[PDB]
């Protein structure tokens, strides 16, 4: 069979992931441009939200080391690529858990449809990347909102997963802090109600 | 118009099949007896038609559409590219492929062909493409099922995609056979076995490509085609 | 001493080169393009000909199964690589003997002259392959025109054949069908009086 | 009625694929957790029921006969003849041989296969033969295709068909999945693989038969089976 | 020591079983004679009981793609091993969940005692092999009655059973279905209650 | 009469000497230089006669005492046995072997024959026997010498004994030559080379049986011989 | 693949192979009985003929120590198996060409017509093989009669071969001898106007 060259392998992030990547959240000095959890600055089009939640581990404690990763539309339904500090809107961005903040935050816009590769719109949704001291290749997910029912009922990803009480846990349950409209989402690695993890 | 400014690497002709291979029984009477006469190249070789204008349908190389009478062929549905380089390895951009092959059951669309494994209504069995400016080519198609002929007594050709190669002149052109990674009919071929070096084999068979395979729709092969050498002259009539 | 990749083996064309290289002569639907038999419109310049002949094994039965591409220069002897539908004259061609046509034609201008590596002329010529099902690797010959007799007797490449007797193989007779000018290249693949082929 | 007379060899459940084997995905939620509980065997265990005299159409092991609406298969056609024997090598007569695939295409004739290969109009794919005297069983039928499934992002299933083998008793029943020479989709596969021992993947593979291929018409492979070895009790319970 | 030929390795069924195991269920036509879940025919000796279930894997979700095949012995406690359709009662069948019909059932009569190779009897079973997609080598486990706990707390075989609380999950509870006498034999692959599994 | 049920495998043309072998001198003019037309096996190519009822004289086997003027032949004493099996090791039981051979110094009993080496006055040497049930056959005979004879200038036939063997049809029958352990004129022999494959050759050697020799008396060589593969028709004509 | 055990590689029969199976053409004394060139004695049914011929090298010169053996049916088109020297007509027969002798003859009756395998009638014919020294593995083929022109025609083994011209090399031309009906049949085994042989 032809055989390509082997892709780098994989290691955990390590518990130190917050030096090199979450350097506020480590408490450490910052450099002039870091990525972090503020995708949408306060005037980006689109319906404003804010986005929480922990992570578990199979034991049902918390994980207070994790680093997340986010990749989501505008609200218009458009990757932004080119990452840039001054754009009112940056598709990417990153998050931590920290051992003072057990939750973590993104503030963002609720992202517009997409479609998949065959011409199907898919439920708005976030991609989500986890990773932490003992995960030693990253997990990847989707975040998906519990107010968008018709859309998220002919997803056709969240449709591939075969049992349906499996497609709860990746649907995000709206609540409000402080005036503002918020979704809270929790992570669990393993275990009773395990988040379902991708492979792509 | 063309011109001779190009020169092509010598034919290594015990590499290649000789004319006579007694076990292919068609080549008894249709192979010479006389050798061949060497030639110098001249303009008359080292030229030939360049198919950059040949006006090229939409599916001239997806054989799942081309022939279509409402319906796609049944068979393994499979994606067979590769890339045409000479024998220095550099690329041969805006070259005419073409190929021909069976049906899945072994069956040729030509009134010729009686065996009873059925035609298959939405198959024709001929593709073309031009390859890319890195030399790339690619087909769609169906895998070929291996036929029986009449050679010896039991004797049946391994599945097979026929292929023609232009290249950049009448001293490059290549016709040849593809066979498929792993099948056991392979070595059992006095077509095959046409060849005597056992490497030179192994360059006619395309190998499985989990790479450019589409997950879910079909598979792929690979089948990379070298034709010669070509050189710039130097030191000619002095 | 150095080695180079190797070429790609050859094999033969098989008998159902035609579904592939000679789509009507096979009697299939074929394409809106194709490369057939007619080098040459009729207004093209040059001599109007037509070619014609028959292939025979070495027990001197016909080879109906036969597939052949020519190569040749114009009438001004220049080689026309650029091909088209819509030229007038295209260097190029392809015809095929058939169990209907045991005889191949084609139809185009007597080729002007050009020289060799060297600066000395050929004489007339047309470049062909045959290619058939018992044919592992295709055969290379050279059909000249016997009313050249004076060129054809200083032709370098003719020179190369030791012997005259040989020579003559490759003289196609001058003839008349349906009272045009033709001429006639049967090719004997093996035996009594067997075409001279090439190697370059 | 039936006996107790008869022992079976212990079954060699290091040889066989475990239970859990992860890279098979539906394995992690289908296989125990709790160890098996062994029990001597009994004539619960040691008898099974005998199909002699079930009654099997004229096709009932001819495929490209049995489904029928006018028509031959499109596919490669084959005979897979093999004989089942226990491992002593004593044939096992008269036992129910039953096997089913997909088409040339690789569609299954089952309501939940959705793969976009069509569906051949001529071929259902069941075919059942009770074995003879010898313990030899034959089936006519055309070559599988390699399906895409949803395990890993792009994995593909070899071509395959399927075995059902009764054998003489509940003991010896074994369902299994006979693989082709030489396919180059056999080592990825995490079905074949949930087979640890590399000689036991060997056991699965079908091998071309030249021998029984039926020139000018259709080749054949030679499946052999071997069920747990028989043997008669002795100094039992004293 | 001495080694005989390996046993060919097993295979999951897949989740196409049906095409060749279970004709009618796949909703494919069936050919003349069928080895179906009926096996008793209404003027058979004994008691006529309907048993049912659903198999579960280790999610607590079903599966419903799984094929049964059961052994047991008739009312006077005797295996008729000669299969045919003609006969009042044989002692093998088959049955299958389907995406439809969740539940498998099957028609037949209360088996009478055997005994084990050592002359001690067994209490009243049906011998059952589940087959599936996900499960490499079919399992066997026995489907005892609830009422028939005096003979079931002296089998030698349920006896082999450490652990009380694992016999359990093999007695089938009396019922009644279209009120006829029924029995409801669930079986869980994996986790809480798990069902004993043999091997022999 | 005969039926046609049987297909016999086919002959493996690689395998046996072709027909045009250089060294061995005669074969230049008197070989095919045509290929072979291949037809398929009807009931002409799968009979052929039976002698179970020819009939035998009791010394047919034995050439010490079969041409007989008073007495026994000089040479070494060997009993030369062995079974005639199918390609699939089955027996072939009733059929005739016939073996005819040159006496202790290499002369053949023939009025051609101008070798210098004289006539032995009570050998012959020829001998038929029909195998048992088993498969088994045997002579009796003496050990024949090397002859020289007109290929090159100085070749030896190496010491052989001539079979002709029928079998169960004409598609069966076979002439062949038994050669004996150890002789080293086997390799320089063009005759035994023009058998390609050295484990082809092999095949043709007796090898010394000391298990079957009369102790005081002679000596045994076992020489087993395999003709084509018998099989039952299947799935013809459909 | 499968293999199955090798067949015993055939030798020539060589010079003297008339010793073991042509007693009599030797000149050597026979045994009581010996299979030869009379397969039908004067009164068995059917239309006698005598058969005759030359055998020749690809020189033209004269095989003079061949040896053939001949299958035909009876006149009814049925083969005749068990060999008897008492039957009025046997289906197997042997004779041969020798220095005295540069012809061979067999005596027997013109075969009945016998079908293929797929019930297609083949033309009324003799199968022969031939044996002698310098042949390393003995040749196959078919004696046809000239007054059988339709049969011969609609053939199906002699429609195999493709060349009209080379079904000629296998039809025996009638004439007479003695008031006897009589067919010739030379072999030519290599050159000009070669036999066809088969392989089955
Ligand atoms: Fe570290
Ligand atoms: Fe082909
Ligand atoms: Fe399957
Ligand atoms: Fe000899």
């Amino acid at each position: 069979p032809i055989e390509l060259l082997p892709e780098t392998p994989s290691q955990t992030a390590g518990p130190y992931v917050h030096i090199g990547l979450a350097l506020e959240a480590a408490g450490n000095p910052t450099r002039d441009q870091e990525i972090w959890n503020r995708l949408a600055k306060p005037d980006a089009p689109g319906e404003h939200i804010l986005l929480l939640g922990q992570v578990y581990d199979g034991n049902g404690h918390l994980v207070r080391d994790s680093f997340l990763e986010v990749w989501q539309a505008d609200a218009n339904g458009e990757y932004q690529d080119a990452y840039n500090l001054e754009n009112a809107f940056n598709s990417f961005g990153r998050t931590a858990t920290t051992f003072d903040a057990g939750e973590w935050t993104l503030h963002t816009v609720k992202p517009g449809v997409v479609n998949n590769a065959a011409g199907v719109p898919m439920a708005p949704h976030i991609n989500i990347s986890l990773f932490a001291r003992g995960i030693n290749i990253h997990l990847h997910t989707r975040l998906y909102f519990d107010d968008e029912a018709q859309a998220n009922a002919k997803c056709p990803v969240l449709n591939l997963i075969e049992q349906p009480q499996r497609r709860e846990t990746l649907i995000a349950k709206r609540c409000e802090v402080d005036g503002k409209t918020a979704y809270r989402f929790d992570i669990r690695i393993q275990g009773e109600g395990e988040t379902v993890f991708f492979d792509f | 118009p063309a011109q001779d400014n190009s020169r092509f690497v010598i034919r290594d002709r015990n590499w290649h099949p000789k004319a006579l291979t007694p076990d292919y029984k068609t080549s008894i009477a249709r192979s010479p007896r006389q050798a061949l006469v060497s030639i110098p190249q001249s303009i008359s070789e080292t030229t030939g038609p360049n198919f950059s204008h040949l006006g090229f349908g939409a599916h001239d190389h997806d054989l799942l559409l081309n022939f279509n009478n409402g319906g796609l062929p049944i068979g393994e549905r499979i994606i067979v590219a590769g890339r045409v380089v000479d024998q220095y390895g550099k690329p041969v951009p805006n070259t005419l492929v073409e190929m021909w092959q069976a049906n899945a059951g072994g069956r040729c669309r030509h009134k010729n062909d009686r065996y009873l494994a059925p035609l298959d209504p939405n198959f024709g069995g001929v593709g073309r493409c031009l390859t890319d400016s890195d030399g790339y080519y690619s087909f769609r198609t169906i895998k070929p099922g291996p036929y029986p002929w009449r050679n010896g007594p039991n004797d049946w050709r391994p599945a097979h995609i026929h292929f023609g190669i232009s290249g950049p002149s009448i001293a490059t052109k290549l016709i040849t056979q593809l066979y498929f990674e792993g099948d056991p009919l392979i070595p059992m071929c006095p077509i095959v076995k046409s060849i005597a070096n056992p490497e030179a084999v192994q360059q006619l068979i395309a190998k499985l490509d989990m790479n450019n395979a589409n997950p879910m729709d079909c598979l792929a092969y690979r089948f990379d085609i070298v034709l010669r050498g070509q050189r710039k002259t130097h030191f000619e009539n002095c």
